[PDB]
């Protein structure tokens, strides 16, 4: 409840994303955030599967209830409760909390970098970070200079 | 005591060469009837007593965790994380 107080609102553009990381991160955010209604589609599917056979081999309409509501209830134990589902939205919250506490100062400062950004993309060729190039610079001085 | 005369005569004596073919039809009914009782209650039941414990104790079945920190890049425009592993614990209580 903290950590989604702390994010108003999750875009699906911003799941996606970590999907890279971990994927059905949108399922695990279905199971514990109550953003729609989980309708058990496999359990509804595997009761009319199972219509389909009490149709041909004829059993009572009373086992054809019976073995639609068995798989449905199935899938629901197996969907509602997954507390593991929770975490996974936890770790979700907290990197998206990150993301955007970042993206927030990209903006903010977006202006003031205008000017260093265009020599910097027409002389370095490189989608590398900045981050990640300066520590691959650091290492390499460390290893092979006159020292 | 007891006089189980007949049901030790009968203990004693009885057909090695004697059986009966089974309905399959009938044994596979009963044995689906049985099947219906099994699954249903008996997995309501069980379910109950597996995933109780797993409902109001989650922590114990995630031990670690991830968390973040994120720092920007502004000449490409990118965000950058790095990341840690905790132990999944009670936080704030
Ligand atoms: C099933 C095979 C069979 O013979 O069924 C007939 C039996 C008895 O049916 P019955 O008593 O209607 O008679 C046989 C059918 N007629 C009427 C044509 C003679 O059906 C069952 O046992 C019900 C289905 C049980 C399914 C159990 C599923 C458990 C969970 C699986 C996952």
């Amino acid at each position: 409840l903290r950590r989604k107080q702390q994010l108003g609102k999750i875009y699906p553009e911003e799941v996606s994303s970590y999907t890279q990381i971990n994927p059905d991160i949108a399922n695990d955010l279905n199971l514990t955030f109550n953003a729609k209604l989980l309708w058990p589609v496999r359990g509804m599917t595997v009761g009319a599967g199972f219509f389909a056979f009490a149709h041909l081999f004829n059993l009572p309409y009373s086992f054809r209830l019976g073995l639609f509501v068995l798989p449905t209830a199935v899938e629901l134990a197996f969907t509602w409760g997954n507390k593991t589902s929770q975490f996974k939205s936890i770790e979700f919250m907290d990197y998206l909390l990150q993301y955007r506490v970042s993206k927030a100062l990209l903006e903010k400062n977006a202006k003031h970098f205008a000017e260093k950004k265009a020599a910097y993309q027409k002389e370095i060729n490189s989608s590398q970070s900045v981050q990640d190039l300066y520590n691959q610079l650091i290492t390499l001085v460390s290893e092979q200079a006159p020292s | 005591m007891l006089d189980d005369t007949k049901y030790i005569q009968m203990a004693q004596k009885f057909p090695r060469n004697v059986s009966v073919q089974l309905n399959k039809k009938l044994f596979v009914t009963r044995t689906w009837f049985r099947n219906y009782y099994f699954v249903g209650v008996f997995g309501i039941f069980a379910y109950f007593i597996y995933n109780q414990p797993k409902i109001f104790a989650p922590f114990s079945g995630y031990p670690t965790t991830v968390a973040y920190k994120a720092q920007p890049d502004f000449l490409n425009d990118q965000v950058i994380f790095y990341s840690q592993q905790r132990q999944n614990t009670l936080k704030n209580f």
